[PDB]
């Protein structure tokens, strides 16, 4: 017959899956990257 | 049922025939798009 929302129960019974899951998520974008390019770089040789 | 030489009306029967009676005489479902098209089972109207 009819299909009221879960809380007030389907006519033919209970039902299991009310919800359709997106696969897809959402994500955020890294944070630009901006004092780690000027740089210089001075190895430190180990055992010293 | 006896006789004799000369005959004569003696012995007569009769038949009967008896009568039969008969008869006849004589359910629905309803449901609406909401039910079959969000219900989890898509078989449900089969």
């Amino acid at each position: 017959k009819y299909n009221a929302p879960n809380t007030t129960p389907s006519s033919i019974g209970p039902q299991i899956r009310l919800d359709y899951y997106y696969k897809k998520a959402l994500v955020d974008a890294a944070k630009e990257m901006y004092f780690g390019q000027l740089a210089e770089v001075t190895n430190m040789p180990k055992n010293m | 049922p006896a006789l004799t030489e000369n005959g004569g009306r003696v012995n007569r029967v009769g038949f009967t025939r008896i009568q039969l009676i008969g008869s006849i005489k004589k359910f629905f479902y309803e449901w609406t798009q909401e039910a079959m098209d969000f219900d989890t089972d898509e078989e449900l109207d089969s």
